This record gives structure tokens, sequence and C-alpha cells, in this order.
């Protein structure tokens, strides 16, 4: 096993005199996947600039000037490659997955987008009303709105608080320009990463990137990556009630450390211990995760999940559950209680499993090519380099009970959390109450 | 020298809970384990037991008992629940031990 | 030293194919595939499969419902059961030495299920929901019905226990359904991240049943069924099919390439706000082929029609030998790609180690798809347009046509 | 006058089974036909009766079966529903059918017609005793026509045809397209494609 980790192929990385960092992992695999992961997002958007990164993602495929729509797609389809991607708050990417026999072809394609997007003013005015609809859809996904609102209040006033999607008013008025104003501003090599995994031979990649990414940095600026304005965490709540809904969602959380921080490990292990439930499972007998157990015994929630969504310099360590208009309270109580237990009297026998549970997701986090690239894509971008499963291993193969306690308490005990809840929540008690739920009557 | 067998027989008729006409198990106080035990009982035996209890109660409530005939005989007493109850217990003891 | 170690297959004296493949991944995963499924149900015992599929976590003889769940979790384990009308795959996954331990429970879950009359009689009400969640996806709805309208007898049987039988499945119907389908001949102890000598030394304990084929599912008679479900969802889901193609049936690959040969055509053939694709299902002694078209209400009529004309004029010579080259390649892709993820992969070394007992290397699996093209396709399409058609539908429908209206 | 007028009724050879295991199957089969006012109506009626003693007395065991007939404004239906035990569902409908079959292929004495012609005279007149089943008659007509066919001619019209049709009305069934409906264990019940 440990030998399995060790025998795992190191990841190659080397940047350009340009700025791009080119890394990737090699295997036997005929197939592969490759992508450019920009340090771009919504967080990087303004009050009138909010949306672009998206409105963008949405035209990032409809063509380039070199090869308009019908052709790009036709060139992509025709070769059997899958060009997919996203755009978060501090992370955007565009990956393709071909047969490795296309590294140089995929790579070019990549470059031709991140650099030259048609942005056909006529293509835009359509994607405009497309998003405005696609947004109206994102909307009844209470499973999400509940998170944005969480951000909305959790980081109220700052850049994170703005949703990756952006207000309707902006998407209704973004200019042919503003998009380009976004592209040319953030889409730069120093903040972009060319990563891939499959059967590829690094050098061949390099040269192709080093070949299609003929970027040239004059000024000292161009070679420098701006650090972002710190976002003020604001223990508070935001309630979008509506007893008209099947059920209510609740999401509460404390400020997260930020990728960098070594504790995100022990912390990650934390979330391992209470994990998540979801009525389909098969376990009123579940592992320690009482939140799970108790969730069953007393039919607390339809589903609950723990999360340590983190960013560059901040984060959101919490939990989110969905429950009938009626059992909302008992749930919080039982749940929030767990946090306490967690960082007041957690045991070794517990952390033991936690770890292994993480070590399982730790591994399965890297299941295939696309996913591997993700980490590489990410790793570098947010951490600085690539964290080997051999490393993560030790990182979290050395977290003892007393360490979890010391950690969670450090970020949960008597901290002012941010709660978010849409739906028939008449039953969720005020703040003070869920607030004094942060300290255990030890 | 003195058969525990010979003895049990004693106690059994001595307890005389069979005079009301209900099996041993029909008596065991209903604690957490038993409840779960009985809740595992096949519907056959359940309704059986019920009636036996209601009859028992009805008698008791009348201060009168069951004709010498209808008493249940020691050897014919059916430990209908002991088996379930046992699994239960060990099921628990298994869990209780694991949570340490 | 390069990570290559030829996947050994050794058919036991039973009929129990044991496929491994030490790929050196930190996390390995063992899997017991079976030729069970909802195809072997009769007018009665229906859904006993489904239920069974859930009774996964119910006490065995070697380990209690408790031990098993916490047992698997005390290792960062993962037990789950994926099933299809004609096959149930019991996977399990972990890492290192924990594979050994993770086994005890998988062994017991599949052979020593003592489905206690209470646990099940207390588990059945799950069907109501497990089904209720799956049915939030309109797509699954139409399909369940498709097979109903496509067949008549085994196979056409639902995949999610019908309502009326939610709490009538007996603890017996479960053993009886297992005693008859979970038998050495029709099982396969597949696996990854494992040394085969070890994965074999386990099949020794797994030797507890022989009965080659206990109940064998009846052949599947075809039918040109049509079953509409008026429910006004502002957007219709429709599917049409023409019986055809069978796994192993040389006539298979053809549609696959026709599956791709089709798509850019039906889609790019139907302008407006919608979605449409080429439908293809290959079953043991049958299959299906057609196209489902999620489309707005009033624009439902038009959508399917146009989608159809295309599958039509596709048979009447509208297929350049290029369309074939392109599509021939996409499968090469989708095949290989959907093999990266050890679970979509262990799904391949299994399916085969079950239906055949062999393992078609990625080389010839291509040489076989490469093998045909122009030669069929144009024709595979024709087969569709002529044979009998069976439609399924969910949505406002008031604007959607019937098969008798082509 | 007519505010929304209901669209004409296109026919279809549908078949929709409802697996629900009720220990006993209900099945019905039909062939579009007969319309209220449609001269071709009365025929089935007498065929409705011409049929019955036949399908029933044609299917031995514990069951029930009858001749189905519905006459609508611009359409109708005709067939037979057969409540029958599970496993004996296949057999039942089959036999019930053969009978509607061999009924078209000349198995109808001009007597069967006289008898049946009379039963309708009965069922008609009888189900008119109860002022509600009666006010239902002076109404139906005072709506669809605007007239009132006296009990005299309503007979003279049913009396009017016989041998002349029936044998043939049956034939219409056996040839045209058939649409079945079913509820019950069904696992033993056949499909229209199995006649």
């Amino acid at each position: 096993y440990a030998q399995a980790l060790q025998s795992v192929p190191e990841t190659q990385v080397s940047q350009l005199d340009n700025g791009v960092r080119v890394a990737s992992e090699q295997s036997s695999q005929p197939t592969c996947t490759v992508g450019v992961w920009i340090d771009a997002g919504s967080r990087y958007e303004s009050e009138k600039n909010n949306g672009a990164g998206y409105f963008l993602e949405h035209l990032a495929f409809k063509g380039t000037k070199n090869r308009p729509q019908n052709a790009l797609e036709k060139e992509v389809e025709s070769m059997g490659a899958h060009l997919n991607a996203y755009s978060s708050r501090e992370h955007t990417a565009y990956y393709i997955k071909a047969l490795s026999k296309d590294v140089p072809k995929a790579v070019e394609l990549l470059a031709d987008i991140v650099q030259n997007c048609s942005l056909e003013d006529s293509q835009i005015e359509k994607e405009r009303d497309v998003i405005v609809r696609e947004l109206q859809e994102n909307d009844t996904s209470m499973r999400e709105v509940v998170f944005n609102y969480l951000h909305a209040t959790a980081f109220q006033g700052t850049g994170l608080a703005q949703s990756v999607e952006g207000p309707s008013e902006n998407i209704r008025k973004l200019s042919r320009a503003d998009l380009t104003e976004y592209l040319s501003t953030h889409y730069t090599a120093p903040r972009m990463v060319l990563a891939a995994a499959g059967g590829v031979e690094h050098q061949q990649l390099l040269e192709l990137a080093q070949k299609h990414f003929g970027g040239v940095p004059f000024t000292y600026d161009d070679d420098a990556v701006p650090t972002l304005s710190k976002c003020r965490f604001t223990g508070s709540q935001i309630r979008h009630r509506e007893d008209g809904l099947p059920l209510a969602h609740v999401a509460i959380a404390v400020e997260g450390p930020g990728w960098a921080h070594p504790d995100l490990v022990a912390l990650q292990v934390a979330n391992a211990i209470i994990g998540h439930y979801d009525r389909t499972y098969g376990g009123g007998l579940h592992s320690s995760s009482p939140l799970a157990s108790i969730a069953v015994t007393n039919k607390l929630c339809q589903s609950f999940q723990t999360f340590s969504i983190c960013y560059s310099e901040t984060g959101l360590f919490g939990f989110y559950f969905v429950c009938d208009r009626m059992s909302i309270d008992d749930m919080m109580f039982v749940l929030q209680g767990q946090w306490m237990r967690l960082c007041t009297s957690i045991s070794e026998s517990e952390v033991l499993r936690g770890k292994n549970f993480l070590r399982n997701a730790l591994v399965s986090h890297l299941d295939g090519t696309t996913p591997v690239c993700e980490d590489i894509g990410r790793e570098l971008l947010t951490y600085g380099r690539r964290i080997p499963l051999e490393e993560w291993e030790e990182r979290l193969a050395e977290v003892d009970a007393r360490m979890v306690r010391e950690v969670c308490s450090k970020y949960i005990y008597d901290q002012c959390p941010a709660v978010a809840g849409p739906g028939p929540i008449e039953q969720l008690p005020d703040y003070n109450r869920i607030r004094s739920g942060m300290f255990w009557l030890r | 020298s003195r058969w525990l067998e010979g003895i049990r027989k004693w106690y059994y008729n001595a307890a005389g809970f069979n005079k009301y006409g209900l099996m041993r198990d029909d008596t065991i106080y209903e604690n957490d384990d038993v409840k779960e035990a009985i809740r595992r009982l096949p519907e056959n035996l359940y309704d059986d037991r019920m009636f036996r209890i209601k009859r028992a109660l009805d008698l008791n409530m009348r201060q009168q008992i069951l004709p010498k005939e209808q008493w249940t005989k020691y050897e014919e007493d059916v430990p209908y629940l002991e088996p379930y109850l046992k699994e239960v217990i060990r099921e628990r003891k298994e869990r209780e031990e694991w949570d340490k | 030293p390069p990570h290559p170690q030829d996947l050994e297959i050794t058919k036991l004296p039973n009929g129990l194919v044991i496929a491994s493949l030490e790929n050196y991944s930190p996390g390995s995963t063992i899997g017991v595939f079976i030729k069970a499924g909802s195809r072997y149900e009769n007018s009665s015992n229906l859904g006993t499969s489904h239920l069974l599929r859930l009774a996964s976590s119910l006490t065995t003889k070697g380990a209690s419902s408790f031990k098993i769940t916490r047992g698997i979790e005390a290792v960062g384990g993962k037990l789950s059961v994926e099933s299809t009308r004609e096959n149930m795959a019991y996977t399990v996954e972990c890492l290192r030495d924990d594979v050994e331990i993770l086994m005890e429970f998988l062994l017991n879950v599949t052979t020593a299920p003592e489905f206690r009359p209470w646990e099940v009689a207390d588990l059945q009400p799950q069907l109501k929901i497990d089904k209720a969640v799956a049915f939030q996806n309109p797509q699954t709805h139409v399909i369940e019905n498709l097979h109903a309208a496509a067949y008549r007898n085994a196979l056409a049987d639902s995949l999610y226990c019908p309502d009326y039988r939610i709490g009538k499945v007996t603890s017996v119907e479960l053993h009886d359904f297992v005693q008859n389908h979970f038998t050495s001949a029709r099982m396969a102890l597949v696996g990854l991240g494992v040394s085969h000598p070890v994965l074999k030394n386990v099949a020794e304990q797994l030797l507890n049943i022989r009965g080659g084929l206990g109940l064998s599912g009846a052949k599947a008679k075809y039918r040109g069924g049509e079953i509409r479900e008026q429910n006004g969802d502002s957007l219709v889901h429709a599917a049409i099919v023409a019986e055809s193609a069978a796994i192993g049936g040389a006539e298979a690959n053809a549609f696959s390439v026709l599956q791709h040969v089709l798509g850019a055509n039906p889609h790019v053939k139907r302008g407006n706000p919608f979605d449409v694709s080429a439908f293809n299902a290959s079953y043991s002694d049958s299959g299906l082929f057609g196209f489902y078209t999620i489309s707005q209400a009033a624009y439902a009529g038009q959508v399917i029609k146009a989608a159809y004309n295309q599958v039509k004029t596709i048979a009447q010579g509208n297929v350049s030998n290029e369309n074939v080259q392109a599509a021939k390649n996409k499968l090469k892709a989708k095949y290989l790609m959907s093999v990266e993820s050890s679970e979509g992969f262990l799904e391949e070394v299994g399916s085969q180690a079950l239906a055949a007992g062999s393992y078609n290397p990625p080389s010839t699996v291509l040489q076989q798809i490469d093998a045909v093209a122009d030669a069929d396709v144009i024709k595979a399409a024709k087969k569709f347009v002529s044979r009998q058609k069976s439609m399924a539908a969910s949505g406002n429908l008031g604007h959607t046509p019937f098969v008798d209206e082509l």
C-alpha cells in the first residue's frame, strides 16, 4: 500500500519565461484530459463588473476568430474530445479530454480560447437571454441558493459575497467590451496553469504550450499577480422564508483558514467524523457520525453535508441540511451540538476512522484523468505546487484526537457563525440561540 | 442429589403464573430489550401472546383463575421469546462493546 | 516497474469467473457481479430484485447489520450495489490491507443473507422513497414505461418495485430469488488493486452454491407498445424504439456507430429550445434503439417528428463514409475515456468476465468497431424505419403525436 | 349555440395493462363502432344480447364475462369485459373472444335473434319504470334529437333489423382494430398481438 503511494508517478512542472506553469502526470492511459486553470473568478469582479467571468465561460466555446463557431465545435466534436469547464469565485478552468494523441491539437485549441474568443456581438446578445434564463433555473435549486445567500451574508460587503453568476441587471447590460475588459485583464499566463493527465510525455506538452502560448511580458506588472482584497467575515444570518416550499434548507458556518493553512488537514478530518447523511443510505446504525445516526433515529433531515469550502486567504467551514418544515430545530440542535462534542470530547477511535475515510476520498478524489488534472490544475494555483497522495497521507496520517479538538475548537468554539436558510423555517430559533449553541456548557 | 430439573418444575408450579394460563415469557417485565424482542415477534405468536395477556388480565381483574385443566404444563411451556430476546441482547452487547 | 500486470482470469470448477488486475492504485475495489436482476420476476415477486438491492445492509450469518455497516466504515470503506434489469453488481472499495477485511462483509452480503423477517418488514417502506427520489428525473419515468411498452414478459418488468407491491415482498421471495440467481455459474468475483493469487484464495470461502442457472429468465418477446403519461410538466419527454441489437450480437457495434452517426443530425435537424439524442440499449437476448426527445410542450409534436425524419432519411442514404469515420472515433473515445474511472472500468473487466469469460483487449475491441462501417449503419438505420415501433411519453402531451401518426 | 364543440374522436388500437395483483383480472376488448342515432346501432344491441349466454356458457369455471357496448355521439365501442381469476385469465378472455369470433362466422340462429330482440324490448321498457332511469330517456332524446320516439316505433326500429345484421355486426368486431384494457395479476393474461 504505502508502497503503492510511493510508486505513484511524480508530477512534472515547469513554467515559461512567459509565466504559465506547465505541469501534469503520466500513466499508460490512451486517453487523457488537459486544461488551463485561470486564477479568475467572480471575486475578481466589480459592482458593475460582476457576471463577466460567467457570461464569458458561456462564449468561451462559441468560437474564436481563427476558427469561428461551426468549425471549433466541428473540430472538437469530429475528434471526439470533450471540452468542458467552469468558473467559481476564485477559480476558473477549461479542460478537454482526448486520446493523448491530440496533446498538441487540444493544447492549441485551449490557447485559442483563453486568448481569442469570437465574442460575436451577435452571439452575446443571445447568450445574454440564455443566462438570464439559465439563471432563473439556478434559482429554484434551493440546494444552491442557500449557499450563495450563505456567502452573501457570511462575507457580506466584500467580493466573495457576489455570486459567481452575477445580478440580472449586469447580465442584462454587459457590453461586448466589458467581457473583453475581463479577458485581457485576468486571462494571463502567470495566473494560468496548463495541466494534464493520461499518457502524455511532459516535454511534448511543454513544447506545444511553449509553442501555442507565445505570450510575451514586457513590464514588471505583466509578470506580477495581484493579491486580493481581504474579505471580512461577518457572523450573521440571512433568512429567505417561504412556507410555500416543500422544505427548508439551513447552512451555518465559521470562517475558514485558507488553502495555505496546514490545519485545513486536521480540519478536513473533522468533517470526516460527522460526514453526511441522505435518506437513501442504509444506516440508522451508521458509523460514529451520530449526526447521521441521530438523523435517522429521530428522522431529523432529508440530507445533511459537512463542508470546508476554502479559498485563497479565507474559508467557510460549516454544515448544510435539508429538513421538513417541522424537524428543523431538533436537527440544528443535534447537529450544532456535534460540532461541540467534536471539539470538546472527540476520541481517538473516532479520528482513526475519520482519517481512513478521508484517505478513501483522498484517493478517489483522483479517479481518472479529468479529476487528476483538476488537482494539478488546482494544487499549483492555490497551494503553489502539487501535493502528492504520499504527502496528503502523512499530513492527515498524523492527526490525533487531541489535534482535532485543538483545531475545531480553534475555529468553532464561541465563534459567531453565519447561518442561511430559505424555506418554511418558522421553526428555526433566532440567532442568539443558535449562537449560544457554539459554546458547550462544559 | 437434587435435580435442578426437579427444582425448576417446583418453582414453575410455585410461581403459578400458569394458573392464569400464560407462558413464562408472557411475564418477563417489558424492558428495552424485551420490547425490541417482542417487536421482532412473528405476528402469529404476537396476537397469541396478546390474548393470553388480556385473558390473564381479565381473569386477574375478576380475582378468579383458569380451570385446573387450562393451566399450562411446565414441559409444554413455550419459550416463544427467549430466542429473539437473546439475539437482541448479544446484538446490543456487540454494539456496546464496539462503541468503546 | 511500469505498472503492467496482465489481468489473469481463472474459471473455477463451479462457473465462478475470478478476474483481477493489480494496477497498483492505493485504493483497490472488489466486485461481485451477478446475472440477477428484475428480468427474472413473474407477475408476482415483482420488485423483489429492487428490494433485494436494498437489503444489502441486512444482517448475514457472518456479520450483523451493525458490524457490517460500522465494520466497513471503520476502514473508510464503501459498500454499494448497482443493478440493471439483468445484472446486479455488488462493489466494495478501500485500500491497502483493509481490502482483506473489507471482504468479510462483501462475502456475507452476497451469499449468507439471512434476510430477517423484521429487518425487511421494516425496510420495505424504503422502496416508497428510494423510488420517489429516482423518479424526480422524468427521464427514468419514461424509460421504465418504455421497456413496458417495448416488451411483454421478462425484461419488460420494472426496475423499481411497482407501488402496489411496496410492502408485500416476502422475506421468502428474497431467499428464493437469491437461491435461484446467486449461483457460482452466474457470478464473478472481479476486482482491481489486487494480486490474483489472493483474490482467488477468497473464492474458496465464496464456494457455497453450485446450481448453474437456477431460474433462467424467459426470452423477451417484443411488442409495439405505446404508453402516454399525461401529467403536464410544461415539457415533454418522449422516446421511440425498434427492438434490436444484443450484447455479443455482431449486429451490435453497427448501431453504436449509428448512435453517433446520429445525434449531430437529429439535433442539428431540429431548431428551437430543446434536446434530443440517439437511444441505444443492448440486452442479453434483445436490445433497443431509438431516440429520446426532451422538448417544450407545444413544440413536442414538431420535435419528435423532425428527429424521426432524420433517423429516416438516414436509412435512405444520407451518411457520408466520413460521418462514419468521425463517429467510429468518438466511440473509440467514449469507450476508452469511460474506463479511466476505476469504477466505470472495473465495470468493463466485469461485464465481460461475466457474459463471456474472456477479455477483449482495447486493441481488437477497436479492430471490431473499426471492422464495420459504411457496410452497415445506413442499413442499421433502415432496420429502425421498417420494424415495429414502441413509444413512451411523459408531459403535457396534448400536442405530442402517437406512433400511428409516425 | 355551440361554444367549444368537442373535437371528433380519432380511434386507436391502444392497449394498457395495469399490473397490480388483485388475485383476479379485469379485462376488456373493443372495436370502435356504433354511434347514437347511427342506424348501425341497434344491431350490436341485439348482438349485445345475441352475445352473453354464448361467451359465458362458452367459458366454464369460476368467472364472469359479458358483451360490452357503449354508444357515443360520434363514435362508440363494442366488446366484452371478463372478470376472471388470475391464472385462468388467459383462457377466459381467449374463449370469450373465439365466441365473438365464431359468432361472425355463422353461429346465430334467427331464433337467438328473436329471443335477444325481446330482451332489449324488456331491458328498455323495464329500465324506464324508475322515473329517474325514465326521465333519463325523455331527456337524452330531447337533447340529441329534439323528438321523442314512442315505445311503439322504438320497438318497430329494433324489431326492424335482425338476421339482416348481427352475424355481420360481429364480423365488424373480428376484422377492425382492437384495443384492450386490463387490471390484475395479469402475468397469465395475454396481449392483443396474441389475439
